[PDB]
């Protein structure tokens, strides 16, 4: 993965998630819901900048490493930016 | 380079391998979000 060895290097791989009693969709949904508004507003804004300074390789993160993909979905969710049926045209 | 918001978050919820059920295609929200989205 030469891509993130030059860009990305530093990716989280994301926590351990006992699915035997807890789904991840929902450990992830009360995760980034459980923050005050202020952080998904945050960081969708300056990830937004980020990601429109660099398409590419923002694009080819998210390609990559699905947790920011549906980490930027479920912030669009929880704040009304964006709904399911607005994900499923990304889909 | 990813700002050190991004790279906790990533790293708060499950491995990416729990992820693979429906997903998104990043490409089109990479063009999504730069143009078609507003941050509240």
């Amino acid at each position: 993965a030469n891509f993130l060895s030059q860009k990305f290097p530093e990716l989280p791989s994301g926590i351990d998630v006992n699915i035997n009693m807890t789904t991840p969709a929902m450990m992830i949904s009360s995760e980034l819901a459980k923050k005050p508004k202020e952080v998904q507003l945050k960081f969708l804004q300056k990830f937004q900048e980020w990601t429109r300074a660099h398409p590419e390789d923002a694009a080819s993160l998210l390609e990559l490493c699905p947790q920011l993909s549906f980490v930027t979905a479920e912030l669009l969710l929880t704040n009304g930016i964006c709904k399911v049926d607005d994900l499923i045209p990304l889909a | 380079e990813l700002p050190t918001e991004v790279l906790d978050l990533l790293s708060v919820i499950p491995k990416r391998q729990y992820f693979n059920t429906n997903l998104l295609d990043a490409q089109k929200l990479v063009n999504f979000l730069n143009d078609q989205v507003e941050i509240p």
